[PDB]
């Protein structure tokens, strides 16, 4: 998805995290919906703060506290102090890499899910050009543009409108 | 030349790399790191309890009271102790500490510290209070000893036996430091104490001590053949303590009020304290974060992330990145 | 755009809703709810039967001058509470996310099942539901939902509702 | 036209769950990996009783303090359960030597048993009827530790002691002694007539002088005087050689015992109940499968893995819309 | 779901396409599907090894019959990582077997929707994972479906005499 | 009708991995991360070769137990092997001071030199050829530990003993002494004609003071007596100083040493093999990059993480359909 029908990303796009594209007659502009991004921000906050504020903290002195006859008790210590770095470091490690992609495959799949209401809303009156952008027929105003955006698409419109337009100069 | 309709994300210009489980070095536009590796760089203080901070002293020379180690105590309780690597005034006369290790251990969070006085000089009418003095403990040049015990020695060429009593009175626990000579020959025994086998006998109601004097050839430690080798016990409130003894006595002179609740250990740091509160204390400095997990120190005191080998933990929140 | 989730079907996890002629119930496929209950149950399992426990004697056997091998001991008992406690949290919340989304992924490849045998026979309403172009039985449904949808038998009937009707 | 549709069940439930992006998201079913569950009675570790000192401690059952119960023989137990203060340990004030490691070494033990191996008869030139003390009270009368003896001088005369002992058993032996420290020279003549003694104690392993160390001590349980106790493993066929002039406290009984396994120390209030668990808390026992629990973290036993937590609660079922 | 079976015949990768035209039937294999897939699973198992912190250490018994109480200490710690380890290294070989898994579902099913959307309405889905070219094919028209360089406009209208002229 | 398709893989491999929601999933290609595999030999670790005492203990090869072999000059080492039992430990009975700590000290050693410090031509009034005894037989006579000298009067005379050595080397000293046990008092004078004795040992740390404990012990390899050693870790210009009357047992070797770093004593019987690791255990040598392994708990170097498991089977192919 992200690197997939889509295959850049829009710097114009500043207003969320996903969104659309239209280009018209009558113009040319980004837009986003606010719907889907939010879900993202609040879950990858939600995310970041689920790794940070699950960890158990409590009061500990550490020291060096055996003397040169007590080698092998403060021996006993480092392999304590020791294993308990190599656990934590290890998986610090591999949850980051773990994490690192589910964000980045959750942000796969709410563009993939994006991309497919469009493409039940508008069926075939419209092409799939594989580029993630969708070739209309029948004409689509601003008013239909925002039919498509904020799913609000009163498809008897176009219905019969798209028949006029959608098989005929071929 | 139809009308089109697109679906794509956002993109910025961040610099921001994050690595995935299959991917190393990605750009995305948003990250958080959740790795800590900032500290403040000074001493402060653990919940509002001030460290024992000794300066150049051991607690061993601190305790027993070494001249060149200030006295007046100052903080009556402190959360931990600060020592330096390798402290210059631990023992001016040379001998030991006995069990001096769990000695530190119990000093380094005590809820209560007060020295009073138990034994007065003048309580030793039949021995010699003042000679007790050594170039090995000086004293603005001049030759000294520890301040809290007195080396007691014989008076017109006698020694009588010793035999004093102590019932504390207070209600709180006491701390209370007496210590044994090692002469190095018979004729220093009779020239300091007059007897030529003697004894050191200490007694509570869960002490009970027999110690003799180990006359031997030893190197040369501050100028000095003989050892000194100092003890200690905790006499609970209205336990009473004997001392019976011949010769060879380094009798208590001052004890320590002492009241412990919490535990903590002794941290070796020379940085300068800097009027700080903390939560989570190192030897090079304070850190003040709520992030799972730091890299500044492993010997911390305190409320603390998890110490790791890591430089960067960078979390991916943002999309992919793409110029 | 498969939203709600029906209380009528009390058999199944994953299942079908039918509308025709004869008239309207509700049916189960039994292999995606196997298919998921053999899974989670092992995913549970997995989870339960992988630790490795062993006999331990845990106690405070030392005394009043060994406070630091106390301390030892406390540091090492703290230290494993911390490490499972922090594993277990997240544990659960990942597998808790993993687990959401398998039930997300079998209804989906269940819609699109249905999707491979219709083709063209039936349209898409961007709901989860299809509708027929033809006409369909009770025997038509149960014909889709085991999956034996025979496309030539109902391809003319579709064109019949799809282009006269404009 | 006709419709077929695709879509999942919902039920009534109020189970929520918590996801690393969600919060207090309902599910359908959902079950729970953390054990918060316990019987409340200390109870048989893997079939074997633990045993139980009441109001007695290590040091006091094994030198056979009186003020305690006596022996109801328990062979063989799991762990030992004991009190946080318990109420007769030295009646007599004084100490045993190493008394942790042997703690340690008794948590679990799988033959025990006390057997005679120097009778009274054994000391015609002594007298080992003086040797009691109102501290150690029996009956109203003044006694001793009933498995060791205290003896004195008879007829104003402390005859060297010289005996030996050989571990004819095939089980190791556990051996217990003692020395007594007066508290002036005028008590020392008093009761073993020497100014100055000595305790010799000589094994295969074990060589041990000891010299009683006469001072002024805090008065404990009405004495000032003390009495340290030591102990050693008789292995079979070894040898274990006394000698002494006096302050000796000579064993009357020993113990047989054969160590298999290894456990430790209970410190706990509640009462024994009569069941059988794998896995043992000072509050409860613990019968699951759970990998995680949360109720206390001195477990005996193979148990869960202690936690601090209220709820791991993992998703079963789908999300529930009501 | 789609692609039920699985070619033993593909030997040149993960991923491939099978074409039976009257001038040939055989196999090919993709690249960049196969290969972005050799890197991610390499990586994976390359993190899972690299990630690793190994130090010196000695381990051994060196107490003794009276300092059983601090060998005990030893074994609890010894014990208690290798629960620790054992719990969470099983666990993670069996949740990232799941994903490596699906990983690869997911790659095969982004190679037959290319098609898809790429042939738009030339040929009728099998539901085999087959798309039957209702049109005429040629053996050069094959790669340009797997090139994805497949030109509509050469039957385009030709899809029409085959879609609406086929009753 | 001409078709196009897609597909994937289907090789031969009958290998199985789980998933943790199936259980035995064959797959084409799959990769194990846990360490299964050994030499079997005890190799070098990084190229230093151990210090391997075949039939000795620590305490035999250091006081020159006669049985053990002459001193193989060894100039460093990484561990120490022993066997489970070292048939040589101590040949005459007794015991070595802080001897698990001298073994954890000598585990890995820089710099290690054997050296005379004080020699037997150093004793004109005492017998340094008689302090032998049928508890250390050399080929089949009677012998002594090697390093050390057991005086004993000469001409009915033990003169007391005043000698000092001084640290002149640039390295840390190893100095190893002891004292004799007696059994009785004729024999107490019939080697050290003095009844009552004492040990003195003194330098800028060390204050000791011994006294023979005659008594009665059992009898260990022929002999009641016992012989206790000590050590002591002589800095460098520092003095040693010695003073007794009788029970001496003199050093004439000290031992210079420097020590970096630490290892421990590893217990194995398997035959060293020429080679170098960066991880050894006691069953044998591991060259791994691995993240786990289940070889022996026991390891010494930079080695895998120790786990319960047989396999951990990554999947690294697709699923093999036959
Ligand atoms: C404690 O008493 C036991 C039994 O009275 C002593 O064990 C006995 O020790 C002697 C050696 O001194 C064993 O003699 C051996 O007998 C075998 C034949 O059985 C013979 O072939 C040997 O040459 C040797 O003479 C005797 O068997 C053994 N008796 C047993 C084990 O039942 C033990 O020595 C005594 N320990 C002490 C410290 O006094
Ligand atoms: C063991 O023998 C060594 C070597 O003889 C002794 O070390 C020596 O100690 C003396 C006095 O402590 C040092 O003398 C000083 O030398 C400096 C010049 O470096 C000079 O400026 C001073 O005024 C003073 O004369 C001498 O240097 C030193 N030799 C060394 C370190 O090689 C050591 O004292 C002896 N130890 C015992 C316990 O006898
Ligand atoms: C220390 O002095 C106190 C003084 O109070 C002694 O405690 C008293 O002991 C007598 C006799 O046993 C009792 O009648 C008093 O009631 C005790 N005092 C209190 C306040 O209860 C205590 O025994 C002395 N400790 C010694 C001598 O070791």
């Amino acid at each position: 998805a992200i690197a997939g029908f889509i295959e850049g990303g829009w710097q114009g796009m500043v207003d969320g995290w996903y969104g659309y594209h239209h280009s018209n007659e009558q113009g040319s502009g980004y837009a986003a919906d606010k719907e889907s991004t939010q879900k993202a921000i609040d879950g990858v906050t939600n995310k970041v703060n689920s790794i940070i504020d699950k960890m158990n903290t409590q009061f500990e002195a550490v020291g060096r506290e055996f003397n040169n006859l007590e080698r092998r008790i403060e021996n006993l210590n480092k392999k304590m102090e020791d294993g308990f770095l190599d656990v934590w470091t290890y998986n610090a490690e591999l949850l980051v890499l773990m994490e690192n992609e589910r964000t980045l495959d959750f942000h796969d799949s709410n563009v993939k899910n994006l991309y497919d209401k469009v493409r039940l809303q508008l069926r075939d009156n419209a092409k799939e050009l594989g580029n993630g952008c969708f070739e209309f027929y029948h004409k689509c105003d601003n008013e239909c543009m925002e039919s498509v955006r904020n799913g609000t698409y009163d498809y008897p419109q176009y219905s019969e409108e798209a028949r006029l337009k959608r098989e005929e100069i071929s | 030349p139809g009308d089109q309709i697109c679906i794509g994300y956002h993109a910025n210009n961040s610099t921001e790399q994050v690595d995935t489980i299959m991917e190393k070095n990605v750009t995305v536009t948003h990250a958080q790191d959740i790795l800590e590796k900032t500290h403040n760089g000074k001493l402060c203080d653990l919940n509002g309890v001030k460290p024992l901070i000794l300066k150049d002293c051991s607690v061993a020379g601190w305790l027993l009271g070494n001249p060149m180690c200030d006295e007046f105590i100052r903080v009556p309780e402190w959360s931990y102790i600060v020592e330096r690597a390798n402290p210059a005034n631990d023992l001016c006369y040379p001998g030991s500490l006995n069990d001096y290790e769990e000695l530190k251990h119990m000093l380094s969070r005590i809820n209560h510290f007060e020295k009073i006085q138990i034994i007065p000089k003048s309580s030793w009418p039949n021995h010699e209070t003042s000679l007790g003095v050594s170039a090995a403990c000086p004293y603005q040049g001049a030759p000294s000893f520890f301040r809290n015990v007195v080396w007691l020695i014989k008076k017109n060429d006698a020694y009588p036996t010793i035999k004093i009593s102590y019932n504390n009175t207070n209600r709180e626990d006491l701390l209370i430091l007496w210590g044994i000579h090692h002469s190095n020959n018979a004729e220093e025994q009779t020239n300091l104490y007059k007897n030529p086998i003697t004894y050191i006998s200490v007694g509570t109601s869960t002490l009970n001590q027999r110690l003799a004097p180990k006359i031997a050839t030893r190197s040369q430690v501050n100028g000095q053949r003989g050892r000194m080798d100092f003890f200690w016990t905790i006499l609970k409130p209205n336990d009473a303590i004997h001392f019976e003894s011949n010769g060879n006595f380094i009798a208590p002179e001052y004890a320590y009020k002492i009241v412990k609740k919490g535990d903590s250990t002794i941290m070796k740091s020379g940085v300068e304290y800097g009027h700080c509160n903390t939560k989570c204390q190192t030897p090079v400095g304070a850190i003040n974060s709520s992030m799972p997990f730091h890299n500044i120190h492993p010997l911390t005191i305190g409320e603390c992330p998890k110490y790791v080998k890591s430089n960067k933990l960078v979390l991916a929140t943002g999309l992919r990145n793409s110029p």
